[PDB]
């Protein structure tokens, strides 16, 4: 449904948050409320949505919503 | 010497998700147990149990805090909630220090790890969860709960098995009388029917197998029993110090007056007899409450429809109540809502003192032919009036584990 | 008033199979912290934790019971058979009902859990061992205890995550002085290093991951640190009210002269900051036992080695001691044990007794470079040897869960 | 290794007796010692030994060492 419907909705149902407030700006822990085990745990969903691994030094660099549809999307090739 | 009474109210149950819909089920004999369909139990010698049904909690818990909880911890969250808005307490930075919670379970979170688990053996480590080890964990319901209302207050998590529910009542009772708070929230929660849970106490032998007819299959006290039937669910209740809870002008429910606690020293694979650690945790309790057995007028039976345990039971109110034993109503609401393991004393305390509000005693159920020996008045079939009952007595027992008694007086 | 007072001491801990063993370990700084090797570590991110070394309970449990017992189990028989053996005492049928047990654990028997759901996602639930349930639930420890001496009094299981330990102390020193029991056998067991544990606690970014240097690790207050590290064992007490312990001549080792428990009533994700609730802890236990801070001369930390649980607990300790913060001796055995979570209360209390007794009080090794704003008196390093210390205290702090404090008087 | 001595075996294990004491007449309960659920892990344990099923109503006829013996003689087969 291209990636970044896909990211944005993961990223929504994870952190309970209407996806008119998923804007590719949005910080997780500054907008959506997120602490420290929820980031990780939508890090997680995101592996598992896309079947893909996110070695965990990468994963802290995903803290917004933009860096997660940049890692999905240039990690498809 | 501090009294501690009850002030608040809250239950999920196979047979309702409030309270009063639990207490009017229960009084008209109707059953919970149906057929297990949230997964395939074709391989298993168990198909049924005690389920909470219409279960909705998104205005209490959202969709991702529920996440993060067993389906025990929200049982119990829903029913700690509705206990604490019965009480109607308002908790402030003056008192927040003196209010906590005692809340336990007797095998806890099972869906969750077997959830995590399964992850760990298809994916590795790197595929569990954050949030497994809050979300399985006994003593989450009163972290949870403690959070949401601000508590600072002592909080405890008893976790004992069958008897998980009066223990954490009665020493919830105990912390509040010692002094070191006025207002605790006690109970327990427990949601086992799983698949570890119904193959993990079908491995046992312990389930009754009367898949052809799960109403029928909890019959305490009936030649035909073989074996308890799972529940889920989770009892709350608000205890309060007495003069506390007068001049707030609180609701008061009853009076706890009575713990009695005990061990029986053998394994479940020995023989009960005559239930001589159900006796003396029913004798402590007496010797706690200052009363005589005799004034004791309805018993909650801990009657799970086990063969020997229901026996075992039968002796030990024999034993205390003696003379009096003929006299006395003992009802077993297994019969009706199941098993509900660490959360089944919570639920029976309910039962008890709402049996003295309405002077009404629930009945047990499916009591077609009591067995030789269980000639007391076990109240089958059909709910009984009673008058002037001012003290009911609430089992939990081990027959094989440890034992609790409570007491409560009217008014 | 019912005083209460240690008459017996079992242990089984990273650096001791004994109680003298592992005191004469912490006192020397060793560390007890290895790579685990009973599982392949790979995959995960924490390679090591405090195991239990040389284990052998074949004189105690045979190898048929041995399989219905998780290692958390097997550990809290053994450091139960070990205090009941150091107390002497003489079970008869005429003392039975007055003895029982406070026996907890955090997180219980993971392995068995583990097995039995391997084996039930691979064929059904006829698969599962029918010993399965109690393998595995926290209670089975004083379960089986109170089984072998035959023990009738109350007996309960607190379950409530790194604080089981004091809480299964505190309330059985309840028991006692309330009345319900004249000896009570108390603690903890934790066997936690298994896949699901280092997994799940790794999940949660709680545990360090210094692979490279195990024994380096655990470093409470100092600024490398970079979470806890796991530890396996199990502590046991035998509790006795005075008078009784008096008659029957029995060895006593300390006082426990105050209990206090408090809540956090926030999450673990969120700032503990100045330890609002270990300080509340630590005040009620003060109360309980009518001292004032100024006269504790040891502290046993919690000290998990977390980054802001390990600052938060040193503002408690400003907060409670004040003038007398730059004074008191404050450590965590945790960097040398590592974190027994619901077995840690048990094993700090026995340290915080030994304390009193040879007036030594064991290092927070590891503390090369001090935190800013830790600048209390942690022992680092090398034990300090001190003079005329009449109380001790001993802490488990949640920090985002429940907090217990208790308080030991020599002789 | 002939499937009597590891029936025979089996049993010895699982009941915590020496094979000495394992003998063909010796019923599970009142010679060896088991209680309910010692016959039922050792019925488990015969099920996993010799990759047989055992239908838990032929289970409850082995009562004693020469009943495992013969179930699992006629049912290799
Ligand atoms: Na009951
Ligand atoms: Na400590």
């Amino acid at each position: 449904s291209t990636i970044e419907e896909r990211v944005k909705k993961i990223i929504g149902e994870q952190l309970g948050v209407k996806q008119e407030e998923v804007t590719n700006n949005a910080s997780f822990v500054e907008d959506l409320g997120a602490d420290s085990l929820d980031t990780v745990e939508l890090v997680m969903a995101l592996e598992e949505e896309f079947d893909t691994e996110i070695p965990d030094e990468e994963a802290e660099k995903i803290t917004t919503v933009q860096a997660a549809i940049d890692y999905i999307n240039g990690h498809q090739a | 010497k501090r009294r501690v009474v009850v002030t608040g109210l809250g239950m999920l149950s196979p047979v309702g998700n409030t309270v009063e819909s639990t207490w009017k089920a229960l009084l008209a004999g109707q059953s919970g147990i149906s057929l297990i369909d949230h997964f395939d139990t074709s391989a298993y010698a168990t198909k049924f149990a005690g389920l909470v049904k219409d279960f909705n909690c998104e205005d209490i818990i959202s969709r991702k805090e529920q996440r993060k909880m067993d389906a025990f911890i929200q049982y119990g969250i829903v029913a700690g909630v509705q206990a604490m808005q019965d009480s109607g307490l308002e908790i402030t930075e003056e008192n927040a220090t003196r209010i906590g919670a005692a809340i336990g379970s007797g095998i806890g979170g099972l869906g969750l790890i077997e959830e995590n688990h399964t992850s760990l053996m298809n994916g590795g480590p790197r595929k569990i969860s954050p949030f497994f080890v809050p979300s399985t964990i006994v003593n989450m319901v009163a972290g949870h709960l403690t959070i949401m209302y601000g508590l600072r207050g002592p909080s405890i998590s008893i976790a004992t098995a069958c008897t998980s529910g009066v223990h954490n009542i009665g020493h919830a009772a105990r912390i509040i009388a010692y002094g070191d708070a006025d207002v605790m929230v006690a109970g327990g929660a427990e949601k086992a029917s799983t698949p570890l849970g119904v193959g993990g106490f079908g491995a046992a032998r312990a389930l009754s197998t009367r898949n052809d007819n799960p109403q029928a299959a909890s019959r305490p006290w009936d030649k035909e029993r073989d074996g308890f039937v799972l529940g889920d669910g989770a009892g709350m209740l608000v205890l309060e110090e007495y003069e506390h809870a007068k001049k707030r002008g609180a609701k008061i429910y009853a009076e706890l007056v009575g713990f009695g606690m005990s061990s029986d020293a053998y394994h479940m694979t020995s023989p009960p007899e005559n239930g001589a650690g159900a006796a003396l945790a029913m004798a402590n309790a007496l010797r706690d409450a200052g009363i005589e057995a005799s004034q004791i007028g309805y018993v909650n039976a801990h009657g799970t429809s086990t063969p020997a345990g229901d026996k075992a039971e039968a002796q030990a109110v024999k034993t205390i109540f003696g003379e009096a034993a003929s006299r006395v109503l003992v009802s077993s609401t297994k019969s009706m809502t199941g098993h509900l393991l660490g959360a089944a004393g919570a639920v029976e305390s309910i039962y008890s003192i709402l049996a003295l509000r309405d002077q009404a005693v629930p009945p047990t159920i499916n009591l077609d032919n009591p067995d030789e020996g269980c000639d007391l008045d076990f109240v089958p079939h059909e709910a009984r009036q009673v008058s002037g009952m001012e003290y009911t007595l609430c089992n939990s027992f081990g027959f094989g584990g440890t034992n609790g008694s409570l007491i409560f007086k009217k008014i």
